[PDB]
């Protein structure tokens, strides 16, 4: 559980102190996602069931759709302001 | 120990040196299409060119421009030079004659040709120019674009096998093979198979964007060594996909009445006998193959983006998901769905 | 030990052994008209930003959401003998709803670009 | 007609793929100890493999048959002692 | 023998070692390369821990789609980036150290039931026991783990499939009707 | 729902401890569920082993004060490709 | 049937021009019509509050779910009545007031994303459902693209989105690891006596309330809100409320909360004085949607809630949805209108309003005074049957507490009434064109539902007595 | 009923069975012989199996120690099946087993063999090998004639044996 602890904590951080740049807090949020993946996979392997891999399943395609959505967002705000700023939005 | 060291050497030595004859055996064969000898100067018969091509390239020096990232410059052809090799593992020679045997060799070999997109797209970025940046957005998305259709050919093979393993799908083939039923398929993977190498009936970049040379253009040595070699392994490795799950991996005919005829007993003659028929077989389909890769090559001009855009996604793809449906279908109707 | 691992090791240190044999065997000699990149000849500026087209960044968009359906087909393609006859209907109508959302696409032609080389449509109406 | 030099090459790939099949299968048996590879192994063909290598006493797949086990056979019996997966 | 123990402790270290990269990188798309390597790490543990079959679903879904999109973004776009200066972030050190103290620890603390904190927190490092693992010979067929998903997706749960699809749906008409300009 | 699917498809390693906690809900109305808290022990410490830990360090913590340390049949490990030797 | 409107609906708009938009939604606003009407008489398989559970352990139906369907179904029919009709036959308003090609598309998904998490009973099937509605909370924001603040609001409400989902599914593994388990049906009250499950149970919670509006993360919703044009936010201000609460009111896994009663505490105050000294009405109008969410946390710590829930949420939703129709009948009369997408925006446009169409004011005035729970009006008796249900429990700082800030938070509601009922120098004698007929008589009948709806408290609780108990 | 990952130890331990239980002959046969003999070993060990199976359903988790005395009689029973069919068709037996040695143990890769040993067994330990669950007017897969799955190489042995027994007209 250390693993997928110290991923989503360390990437959560690592959004919150987010201020160079908006393309960071993108991928400090997929690896949260994967954090969150590791704790779950290990509590199945652990319990012995495909019940929490199930969740897992369906949260990948989650998660995929996800950045689909919300990069399709940012080039609608990148439209009207053809630079993105380093403070952030 | 000794044993598992001497057949990756040996199999590592027979596919490097099958992807240097292989660029030797284009230039020879477009040639006659064309009406003209190939190399005759550099070997017997013009054989060990490709080592007159690698040598010398390995000495020509490596020049990193003032623009560039020199890590990613030099980091994008090892990647893609192993991604190209990593894939030769989960290929059988046989019945269970892998580099590893793994219970799932689908997936692994739909995974690295997924990784194998990298290095097209960030090669775009070392060197960062504007004309050199967009050629490779081009190039990345038709690679991704025609991908897609790749996986889902698998996907609707494996439809009649239920099993990821690959000695699986070769050994269910024995009673018909998967391109006799399923024609359509052999032609529309032949053409994402082309499509997927950014090969020239379906290239843009090598010749009609605003780079000379694709890409890769400012690049010498070692950089260009790994390229021309990733490309070739790409070529013979997504042959390697078609001869198992499409035509026959390693099966040609029955050859059990010529056995009783010749053998008596299991010898390591016998072994060594039936190996070579099982990888005859194997090479021949791969070879027969790779010579429909040159012989399209030389007939045909080349495509637009967006000719190259409709006709994946607006073509082929809509058909494809006609595929999806009539297939499980068909399974349905008669009392057949496959096992595990 | 298996001869699986042996490879995925091996394939790099040839990798790393040809760009060493380069570096170490080929002269280096660089200087400033040979560094910069190469545009047919000519050195020229270049611009900070350019502008694209909606299709260019559309067909990546675009394509995440079919690959994941197709990875989702995955999981049935292993199963497909036990859900016998309901899991068959089941993936029917996953796919059904997938191919109405493609035919919205196909509709829209969103990855089609148009051309602005019109054949000037509108004739010679005079005084 | 048709030209040696062009299919000469190939005559080259075809002969190493194939020289490669054969001695890799050749291998494959001399490591099974004379018999062919278990291509395709499920979770109850991996416990019965180890099984049987309890069984003959050493060897891969020397494939005993006898009445009655033997003695030291009760006794080897094995547990697999996982780590804690942290 | 016991070189092969530690593997696990190793990509957690590893594992960490690289998220440092990730936030602190002058160039974007390097640091994107160093969560792609992070998608290699996680996969190695998940193959590390028994799940062969994830893996290959992480390096074919992440890498070769979320990351391929990403990458694809940051090259024909325009991002402004500053560098991890001292000045700028030195003022944000302490609170960091404050968060990084209590959500490690308060993340250790939900797997363990004991009234008592302090033993909520030690019973999270209380794992030096091996598990016993016994074959059991009560399963007669290779269903492996992709074919209880594929079983349990589409009679269980195969609502959720079908919800799932929708969701799919979304994903395809959401970047098309931003990005249309119809007429 | 996939409430005791194991990862074969099976039943999972505490279905029998949770199916025995179902039987005592089953036949109980509130307000005497006090009874049925020896099931739900059994079946939360079958998932997290927390009864077990505790008494295995309290036999460990004896373990090592010893200087005899074991006079019993002993448990001997083997390296994996010695499962049959002797 | 919602299923069946997407399906037929997205292949449908894929055919149309863009000129046949407008008509399409007056299609779907009949056919919502048609499935309250022709489809009610579900009622009578939910007697004496039989609960069902369909496909599966996975959606739960009782007739508490049965009743926010209905309620979803309504404001939508009022909503998609907004867009699909004209306000005037003017060139002004068909630029302002004009629907996209996609819009009821991202509706209806939302709608579905909405329903699927009150009719829920797994977790899985509440994750799925939020992210769903939060993609199309999403989209339905960056629609209008071409305006930089719903671009700006889109992205901000993005981030802000995923981390309160990464929250919830940590939540869910997290309470997973010590439940083999995706129910709380599995919890049946004697497991929560002998289980440490405050810490889980309660940063779910937390994690699907902050996407709501309560207080310490206030201030980037009230930002969404101000940013968002005028059509978009009066339907991303109600569904996520009114889904949210209706799946954590239903399972009551909050109760002697000191968490969840000190965010109710610090929403009520900072809820309250915050709307103050404000001048954009979608401001003041957001605010008021913050004390009003206040009131439902209140009722997360109760058992048995199920009468002043649904009843204060129909008050809200009446109270709300003519609220904000108002404000869209007043964009005629103002001397300023600025920002295409956002016609009016300050509070002090509106200054004239009883000497040009009175009974506007009337109609304002009518509305406002439920909101601050005026006995004649239906807000008082969802005030009453709140307190009545806090003072039941013994939740006695909390009531007190509720009082100061309904009487803070009327001061900025009769600031609306101020400003309204005030001279103008320069007013309307004639008009040549007139207000929608189906468009006007929809807010006539949301006055009458508010005005001579306490008429039928005595019916509804004689219904409330037979269908839930 | 899960695997081993991630660093596993094989350990065994040096003791004995107590006292009050009983000693019992354990098999010694190997995956091909035991594959072989599966069928027969089941023709004549329903009822043992059987009981052992429903004592351990009907004692649960119980389990290992109070459905021991019936285990005992499946590993007995057995042991007698493959005794009895080494004293009578020990080399034909063995032509089947070591036909599956090759051939991934595929039971499809050896029909010829199998046919000589299921004859033998019949003719003299009177032992039938069926199918069971299989309904009328569908037949048996190791009966039929030309299946559509023929095995890569049919073994020498066991094609010699085969058309001696033809010749011979025992078969
Ligand atoms: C043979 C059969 C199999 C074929 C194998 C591959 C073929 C190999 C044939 C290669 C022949 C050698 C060709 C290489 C050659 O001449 O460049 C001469 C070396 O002059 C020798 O001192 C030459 C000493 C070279 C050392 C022998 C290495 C043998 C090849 C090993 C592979 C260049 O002088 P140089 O010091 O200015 O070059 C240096 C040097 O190249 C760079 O490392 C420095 O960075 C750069 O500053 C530059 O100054
Ligand atoms: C986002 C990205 C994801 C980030 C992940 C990293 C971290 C995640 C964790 C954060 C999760 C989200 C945080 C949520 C806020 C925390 C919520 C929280 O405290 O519930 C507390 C747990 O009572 C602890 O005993 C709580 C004690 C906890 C120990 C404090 C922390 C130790 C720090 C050591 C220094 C309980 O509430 P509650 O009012 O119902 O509890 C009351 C009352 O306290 C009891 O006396 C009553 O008996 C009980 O019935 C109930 O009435
Ligand atoms: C428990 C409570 C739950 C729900 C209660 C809510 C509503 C009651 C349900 C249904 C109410 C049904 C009402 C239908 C009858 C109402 C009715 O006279 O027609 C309409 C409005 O018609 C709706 O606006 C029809 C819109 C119906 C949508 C109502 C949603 C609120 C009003 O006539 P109107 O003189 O303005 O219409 C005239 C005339 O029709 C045209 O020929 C003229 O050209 C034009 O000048 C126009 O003014
Ligand atoms: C139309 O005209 C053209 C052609 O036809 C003449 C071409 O062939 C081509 C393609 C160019 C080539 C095939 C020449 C390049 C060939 C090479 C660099 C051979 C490289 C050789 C190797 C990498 C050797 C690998 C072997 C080992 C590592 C030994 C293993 C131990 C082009 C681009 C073209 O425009
Ligand atoms: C031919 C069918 C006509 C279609 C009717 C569609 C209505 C959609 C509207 C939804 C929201 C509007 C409020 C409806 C109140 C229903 C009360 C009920 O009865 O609620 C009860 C309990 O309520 C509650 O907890 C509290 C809700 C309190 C409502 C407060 C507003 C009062 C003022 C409006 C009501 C009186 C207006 C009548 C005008 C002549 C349970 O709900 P139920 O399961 O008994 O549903 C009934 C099935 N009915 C709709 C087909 C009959
Ligand atoms: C790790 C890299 C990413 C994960 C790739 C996983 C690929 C894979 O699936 O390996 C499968 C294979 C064994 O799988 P299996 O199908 O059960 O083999 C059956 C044999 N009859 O596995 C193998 O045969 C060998 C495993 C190779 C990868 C091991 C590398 C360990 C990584 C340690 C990281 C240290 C830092
Ligand atoms: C009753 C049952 C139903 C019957 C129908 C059966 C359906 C299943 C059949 C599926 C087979 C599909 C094969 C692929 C079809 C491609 C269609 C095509 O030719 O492309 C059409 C495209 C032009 O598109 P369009 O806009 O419509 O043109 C109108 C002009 N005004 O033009 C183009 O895009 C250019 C053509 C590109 C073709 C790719 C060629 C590359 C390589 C050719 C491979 C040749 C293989 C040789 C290999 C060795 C052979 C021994
Ligand atoms: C595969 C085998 C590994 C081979 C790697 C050997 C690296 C040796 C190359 C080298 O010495 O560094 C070259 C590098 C060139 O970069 P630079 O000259 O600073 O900028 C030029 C921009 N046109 O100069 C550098 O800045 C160094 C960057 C790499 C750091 C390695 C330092 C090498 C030290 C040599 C001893
Ligand atoms: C089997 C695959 C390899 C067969 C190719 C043999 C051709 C050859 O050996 O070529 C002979 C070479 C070079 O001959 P040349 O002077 O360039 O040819 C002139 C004739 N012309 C004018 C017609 C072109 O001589 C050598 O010392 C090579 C010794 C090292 C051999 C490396 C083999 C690597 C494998």
């Amino acid at each position: 559980m250390f693993i997928g602890t110290i991923i989503l904590v360390l990437s959560f951080l690592g959004f919150v102190f987010n201020r160079r740049n908006i393309i960071l807090a993108f991928i400090c949020l997929e690896t949260m996602l994967l954090g969150i993946n590791l704790i779950l996979l290990r509590n199945s392997v652990l319990f012995d069931d495909i019940s929490g891999s199930l969740f897992a399943i369906v949260i990948i395609i989650l998660a995929g759709v996800e950045s689909a959505i919300g990069l399709s967002l940012l080039v609608s705000y990148y439209r009207l302001r053809g630079v993105i700023n380093s403070y952030g939005i | 120990m000794i044993i598992n060291i001497v057949e990756i050497l040996i199999f590592l030595v027979c596919v490097l040196f099958s992807v240097a004859y292989l660029t030797v055996a284009e230039r020879k064969t477009l040639a006659y299409m064309q009406r003209r000898l190939g190399p005759n100067f550099v070997g017997y018969y013009g054989l060990l060119q490709a080592f007159a091509d690698a040598v010398k390239l390995l000495l020509k020096e490596i020049v990193l421009p003032k623009e560039s990232n020199y890590i990613i410059l030099v980091i994008s052809p090892l990647i893609t030079l192993i991604t190209a090799l990593i894939g030769w593992v989960v290929i059988p020679l046989g019945p269970g004659i892998t580099l590893g045997e793994l219970n799932l060799g689908i997936l692994f070999s739909l995974a690295i040709g997924s990784l194998g997109v990298f290095g097209s797209l960030l090669s775009g970025w070392s060197s960062n120019s504007k004309y050199s940046l967009l050629g490779s957005i081009r190039s990345t998305a038709q690679l991704i674009s025609y991908e897609l259709i790749l996986t889902s050919i698998f996907i609707i093979i494996i439809m009649f096998v239920s099993s990821l393993n690959i000695t699986t799908i070769i050994e269910t083939q024995r009673v018909v093979w998967y391109c006799i039923p399923l024609l359509p398929l052999l032609l529309i993977f032949f053409i994402a198979s082309v499509a997927e190498t950014a090969r020239p009936p379906f290239d843009l970049t090598e010749s009609e964007s605003e780079l000379v040379a694709g890409y890769f253009t400012e690049y010498s040595g070692s950089p260009f060594v790994f390229f021309f070699l990733a490309e070739y392994s790409n070529i013979i490795l997504i042959s390697a996909f078609n001869g198992y799950l499409l035509l026959g991996g390693y099966l040609s005919f029955n050859y059990s009445y010529l056995f009783n005829i010749l053998f008596n007993d299991y010898s390591y003659v016998s072994f060594l006998f039936e190996g070579l028929i099982n990888s005859s077989a194997y090479a021949i389909k791969l070879v027969f193959l790779m010579f429909s890769f040159i012989w399209v090559r030389a007939a045909f001009p080349r495509f637009t983006y967006d000719n190259l855009i409709n006709f994946c996604w607006i073509i082929l793809l809509p058909l494809l998901f006609g595929i999806f449906l009539i297939i499980p279908s068909t399974l349905y109707i008669f009392d057949s769905f496959p096992t595990l | 030990m298996n001869t699986f691992i042996i490879f995925i090791i091996l394939i790099p240190i040839v990798g790393f052994a040809l760009l060493a044999v380069n570096i170490l065997l080929a002269v280096y000699k660089p200087y400033n008209e040979k560094l910069g990149a190469f545009e047919c000849g000519l050195t020229s500026f270049n611009q900070t930003r350019l502008a694209f087209n909606a299709a260019f960044i559309l067909v990546a968009i675009l394509f995440l959401p079919f690959d994941l359906e197709i990875s989702t087909l995955l999981p049935y393609v292993m199963s497909i003998y036990l859900v016998s006859n309901y899991g068959f209907t089941i993936v029917l109508l996953f796919l059904l709803i997938l191919i109405i959302g493609f035919v919205y696409e196909i509709n829209t032609n969103a990855l089609k670009i148009n051309k602005h080389n019109k054949p000037n449509t509108d004739s010679l109406i005079y005084k | 007609a048709i030209p040696f030099e062009a299919l000469l090459p190939y005559g080259i790939i075809f002969g190493l793929l194939t020289a490669g099949g054969g001695a890799m299968q050749v291998l494959h048996v001399y490591r099974n100890g004379g018999v062919r590879d278990r291509f395709a192994i499920d979770q109850w063909d991996s416990q019965m493999m180890e099984r049987d290598l309890r069984l003959n006493g050493g060897q891969g797949r020397k494939q005993v048959d006898q009445a009655t086990a033997p003695e030291a056979f009760k006794h080897n019996h094995v547990w697999k002692s996982e780590r804690p997966l942290i | 023998m016991y070189l092969t123990y530690y593997f696990i402790e190793i990509t957690i270290f590893l594992a960490i070692l690289c998220t440092i990269f990730i936030i602190s990188a002058k160039n974007p798309m390097v640091s994107i390369l160093y969560m792609i390597a992070l998608f290699v790490i996680a996969a190695m543990y998940l193959y590390l821990i028994g799940l062969g079959i994830f893996s290959l679903l992480y390096i074919m879904i992440y890498i070769g789609a979320i990351a391929v999109l990403f990458l694809f973004i940051i090259t024909l776009l325009d991002i402004n980036s500053t560098e991890l200066s001292v000045k700028s972030n030195i003022r944000d050190l302490p609170l960091v150290l404050i968060s990084l103290i209590v959500l490690t620890i308060s993340g250790l603390m939900i797997y363990s039931n004991d009234s008592i904190l302090i033993n909520k927190l030690l019973e999270a490092f209380g794992n030096d026991y091996n598990t016993i693992i016994t074959q059991d010979w009560f399963n007669i067929e290779n269903t492996t783990l992709l074919t209880t998903i594929g079983n349990v997706l589409l009679t269980n749960n195969a609502f959720i499939l079908l919800v799932l699809a929708i969701v799919l749906l979304l994903g395809i008409i959401g970047p098309i009707s931003i990005t249309m300009k119809h007429k | 729902t996939a409430a005791g699917i194991s990862l074969t498809g099976g039943r999972n390693r505490c279905f029998s401890e949770w199916q025995s906690f179902m039987h005592c809900t089953a036949k109980t109305d509130a307000k005497s569920r006090a009874q049925c808290l020896p099931n739900f022990e059994d079946y939360m410490e079958c998932l997290h082993h927390t009864k077990e830990k505790a008494r295995l360090r309290e036999i460990e913590s004896v373990l090592k004060q010893k200087k005899e340390g074991l006079e019993a049949p002993p448990v001997k490990v083997i390296p994996v490709k010695a499962i049959g030797l002797v | 049937m919602l299923i069946l409107a997407i399906i037929s609906l997205i292949t449908f708009v894929s055919m149309s021009k863009l000129s046949d938009n407008r008509a399409i939604i007056r299609l779907i606003n009949i056919y919502l019509i048609l499935v309250l009407v022709l489809d009610s008489f579900l009622y009578l398989l939910f007697l004496n509050n039989q609960t069902y559970t369909v496909m599966g352990e996975l959606l739960i139906f009782n007739s508490f779910t049965f009743y926010i369907d209905m309620l979803i179904y309504f404001i939508m029919i009022v909503i998609s009545s907004l867009y699909g009709y004209n306000l005037y036959n003017n060139n002004l308003y068909k630029t302002l007031f004009e629907p996209k090609k996609e819009l009821i598309i991202l509706f209806l998904i939302n709608i579905l994303g909405a329903l699927l998490i009150v009719h829920s009973n797994d977790f899985i099937t509440l994750f799925v459902a939020i992210e769903l509605q939060s993609y199309s909370i999403y989209l339905i924001t960056a629609i209008y693209n071409s305006s930089y603040k719903a671009s700006k609001a889109s992205m901000l409400y993005f981030f802000m989105g995923g981390i309160l989902s990464i929250l919830i599914a940590y939540s869910i593994n997290t309470y997973y690891s010590v439940l083999n388990s995706y129910t709380l049906h599995s919890l049946d009250s004697l497991i929560i006596n002998t289980l440490d499950l405050n810490l889980i149970l309660i940063a779910l919670s937390l994690g699907l309330l902050f996407k709501i509006g309560i207080a310490p993360l206030h201030k980037w919703l009230i930002s969404i809100y101000e940013n968002t044009p005028i059509l978009i936010t009066i339907y991303i201000s109600l569904i996520p409320k009114i889904s949210i609460l209706s799946y954590l009111v239903l399972s009551n896994i909050s109760i002697n909360s000191l968490v969840i009663s000190i965010l109710a505490i610090l929403t009520l105050l900072v809820g309250s004085v915050g709307g103050l000294l404000q001048i954009k009405i979608k401001r003041l109008l957001a605010f008021s949607g913050l004390t009003n969410a206040g009131y439902m946390m209140l009722l997360l710590l109760l058992n048995n809630n199920e009468f002043s829930y649904l009843y204060y949420i129909t008050q809200y939703s009446i109270s709300h949805l003519a609220i904000f129709m108002i404000i869209i009948f007043s964009i005629y009369y103002i001397n300023y209108i600025n920002n295409q997408y956002n016609p009016i925006i300050y509070v002090n446009q509106l200054k004239g309003l009883i000497h040009d169409n009175a009974y506007l004011v009337l109609s304002m005035a009518i509305v406002v005074f439920s909101f601050i729970g005026i006995p004649p009006l239906l807000g008082f008796f969802g005030k009453l049957n709140i307190l009545m249900s806090i003072l039941n429990n013994g939740y006695y700082f909390i009531s007190i507490v509720l009082i100061v800030a309904s009487l803070i938070s009327a001061l900025y509601y009769l600031y609306l009434l101020n400003v309204s009922i005030q001279d103008k120098n320069n007013i309307l004698i004639n008009s040549n064109e007139t207000v929608s007929s189906v468009l006007s008589y929809i807010l006539s009948s949301l006055i009458i539902l508010i005005t001579f709806g306490f008429i039928y408290n005595s019916l509804i609780i004689d219904i409330f007595n037979v269908y839930f108990n | 009923p899960r695997e081993a990952a991630a660093h596993w130890v094989p350990f065994e331990d040096k003791a004995n069975m107590p006292d009050n239980v009983p000693d019992v002959v354990e098999v010694g046969a190997t995956s091909a012989p035991l594959l072989s003999a599966s069928y027969f070993i089941g023709a004549k060990c329903k009822p043992y199996n059987d009981d052992f199976m429903l004592c351990r359903e009907e004692s649960q988790g119980s389990g290992a120690i109070d459905c021991l005395k019936e285990g005992r009689r499946v590993t007995r029973c057995a042991v007698s099946v493959i005794e009895d069919i080494n004293k009578s068709c020990l080399d034909e037996f063995r032509l089947h087993w070591q036909c599956l040695e090759q051939n991934n143990h595929q039971l499809s890769g050896c029909r010829k063999a199998e046919a000589l040993l299921n004859k033998c067994v019949f003719t003299k330990l009177n032992l039938e090998k069926k199918i069971p669950g299989l309904r009328p007017d569908e037949e048996p897969v190791f009966l039929k004639k030309d299946p559509w799955i023929k095995p890569a190489v049919d073994d020498f042995k066991s094609v010699r044996a085969y058309a001696e027994a033809k010749k011979n007209g025992t078969l």
